[PDB]
DNA sequence: AAGGCCACTGGAGCCCATCTCCGGCA
DNA sequence: TTGCCGGAGATGGGCTCCAGTGGCCT
């Protein structure tokens, strides 16, 4: 994609380093970020960005993208998990499930499944 | 500009269907004038001067409030949408006709982007000029 | 049955085009 | 004193990512 300053953009990714580091060099040397933005072809915004993460934390690097939270994998069921495997560690994925479920830590919702579980057991 | 009969009988230059053709967008400022411009609807508040590109904003707060409704911004007004205008100026999109109030013009190849030239597209509209 | 494989998600961060508040200048 | 110009943090759109998750197979 083209922007209106007449820039080379990827929508949805980073400014590559070497520009995020144009940018704050410029300012640096005392040129102003309208200008900044106007030359290096970059959204006023973005620049914005960029400059004030830079200021306020010494870094260029953009933030870390994508990802996601736990659902079913919540810090006491990661526990729990920990906890009957070590009471009896033949237990079977699927009966931690019965067991999850027995003692009403989780919902017929909540419950992780059994490849989850395992999942869990692995890792951790 | 288009095979198909993407889409009938209102609008010269639907700015809706220029998203889809000239690159992309959620519609952009000067797209939404041109598509104003091209409703006969709408000549009552913004029109084409005549004077190639050129078009004027009989009322700018009328202008104003729609573009406010296009894209879901209620506090729009004319200060800001003028601003918006002054935006455009070094992008070489939009300029403004010195001495007028109201009064700006496209600077960017409408010609090439929309297939028509001044002139022809005034006489679909019915230019008065 | 636990591990290999994996389509599918949603929420995060990204730049972009304003939106928005406001100082400058005439 | 109204009128226009322009700087820059705030917005939310469309987009890319990816931990996370839950089937499916072996």
């Amino acid at each position: 994609g083209v922007n209106q300053l007449g820039g080379v953009f990827v929508n949805g990714r980073p400014l590559p380093d070497v520009v995020r580091q144009r940018i704050v060099e410029l300012a640096h040397q005392g040129v102003r970020p309208c200008d900044i933005s106007r030359q290096l072809r970059v959204s006023h915004g973005c620049v914005s960005k960029i400059l004030g993460r830079y200021y306020e934390t010494g870094s260029i690097k953009p933030g870390v993208i994508g990802g996601s939270k736990p659902k079913v994998a919540t810090p006491k069921v990661v526990e729990k998990i920990a906890e009957y495997k070590r009471q009896n560690p033949t237990m079977f994925a699927w009966e931690i499930r019965d067991r999850l479920l027995a003692e009403r830590v989780c919902d017929n919702d909540t419950v992780p499944s059994v490849s989850s579980i395992n999942r869990i057991i692995r890792t951790k | 500009r288009d095979r198909a009969d993407l889409n009938k009988d209102k609008p010269v230059i639907p700015a809706a269907a220029l998203a889809g053709y000239t690159g992309s967008g959620p519609i952009q400022l000067w797209q939404f004038l041109l598509e104003l411009l091209t409703d006969k609807s709408c000549q009552s508040f913004i029109s084409w001067t005549g004077d190639g590109w050129e078009f004027k904003l009989s009322d700018p707060d009328e202008v104003a409030r729609r573009w406010g409704k296009r894209k879901n911004k209620p506090k729009m007004n004319y200060e800001k949408l003028s601003r918006g205008l002054r935006y455009y100026y070094d992008k070489n999109i939009i300029h403004k006709t010195a001495g007028k109030r109201y009064v700006y013009r496209f600077v960017c190849d409408l010609q090439s982007l929309l297939g028509y030239t001044p002139e022809e597209l005034h006489a679909m509209l019915d230019v008065k000029p």
